[PDB]
């Protein structure tokens, strides 16, 4: 019995099927590229087909990289959920009652939780760091 | 699939423990709500992307613990924010008084031109309301800061609050 960790695994499953659909368009796209190189030898019909292929290849490249992050995001969101729960259980005790080994691992979960949240933020930032160069690339 | 966005805005929620900072974030980002009170451990954030005028903005909404034991943790995250919502409880006078100290926490640790917005949450409980809308409004005007009464419980105005917050960040920079 689960709760809106259900939303997490459905989204995960969706992203993996989206990665698989991209790795097949990537194989398809690269099979065409070798076809048009040999057709290099009107040629306007094939010159614009290879033009479309360049854009298409670049889109799948940008899209794969983003999907891979979205999958790391949900794995971190799941780890955060487990750490947060673990920490709360250790906080149910009153601090007089916890001996020194409690505080050490209670401290440890809290820092691990803060570190999981930091990598969530590093992924958010990296999404912009790659969004900022994509408009430097789309300036053409 | 892929989510393409125009700008990224970092937001912060701050205010006394209990005023409803986490429930507001839950209402806005996940469209849920809980009557259980679970104190925020340190900080957390959630994403929501919004359509404002021409553009798609991605809102990283940081949620801070209101308990003083975490203030040193929570003040790290003031600096890199574009926007900071100060939340108080309509049924608690002392939480509205303490708005002033949270504003001084902003001036101490935030960036000089951070955007600011005042929110009196829990408008639902008309019975035990104590802080009058006009006293708060009056306070907020002539800081040049906007103001709104919300209820995360029944959802009143919470999108408006976050949308207004986005508007004023876009005017700037
Ligand atoms: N009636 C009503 N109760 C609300 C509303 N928003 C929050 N609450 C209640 O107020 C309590 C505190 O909410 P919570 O979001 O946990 O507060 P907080 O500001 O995050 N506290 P902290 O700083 O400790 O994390 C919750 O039990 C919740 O049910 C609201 O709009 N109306
Ligand atoms: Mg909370």
């Amino acid at each position: 019995m689960k709760q809106e960790e259900l939303k997490r695994l459905y989204k995960a499953q969706a992203i993996q099927r989206q990665l698989e659909e991209v790795e097949e368009r990537q194989r398809a796209s690269e099979i065409q590229g070798v076809r048009l190189e040999k057709a290099l030898r009107d040629e306007a019909q094939l010159l614009q087909e290879w033009f479309k292929l360049v854009l298409e290849k670049n889109k799948l490249m940008r899209y794969e990289s983003e999907l891979l992050i979205m999958a790391q995001e949900l794995e971190l969101e799941d780890h955060q959920s487990r750490l947060e729960q673990k920490l709360r259980e250790k906080m149910l005790k009153e601090e007089s009652q916890k001996d020194e080994k409690d505080l050490n691992e209670e401290q440890e979960v809290f820092t691990e939780l803060m570190q999981v949240i930091e990598q969530r933020d590093k992924l958010v930032d990296s999404l912009e760091e790659q969004r900022i160069r994509e408009k430097a690339e789309d300036q053409h | 699939m892929a989510k393409t966005y125009d700008y990224l805005f970092k937001l912060l929620l701050i205010g006394d423990s209990g005023v409803g900072k986490s429930c507001l974030l839950l209402r806005f980002a996940d469209d849920t709500y809980t009557e259980s009170y679970i104190s925020t451990i340190g900080v957390d954030f959630k994403i929501r992307t919004i359509e404002l005028d021409g553009k798609t903005i991605k809102l990283q909404i940081w949620d801070t613990a209101g308990q003083e034991r975490f203030r040193t943790i929570t003040s790290s995250y003031y600096r890199g924010a574009h926007g900071i919502i100060v939340v108080y409880d309509v049924t608690d006078q002392e939480s509205y008084a303490n708005v002033k100290q949270w504003l001084q926490e902003i001036d101490r640790y935030a960036s000089e031109n951070v955007n600011k917005l005042l929110v009196g949450n829990k408008s639902d409980l008309t019975t035990k309301k104590v802080v009058d809308n006009t006293t708060a409004k009056e306070f907020a005007d002539s800081l040049g800061i906007p103001f709104l009464e919300t209820s995360a419980k029944n959802a009143t105005n919470v999108e408006q609050a976050f949308m207004t917050m986005a508007a004023e960040i876009k005017k700037r920079m």
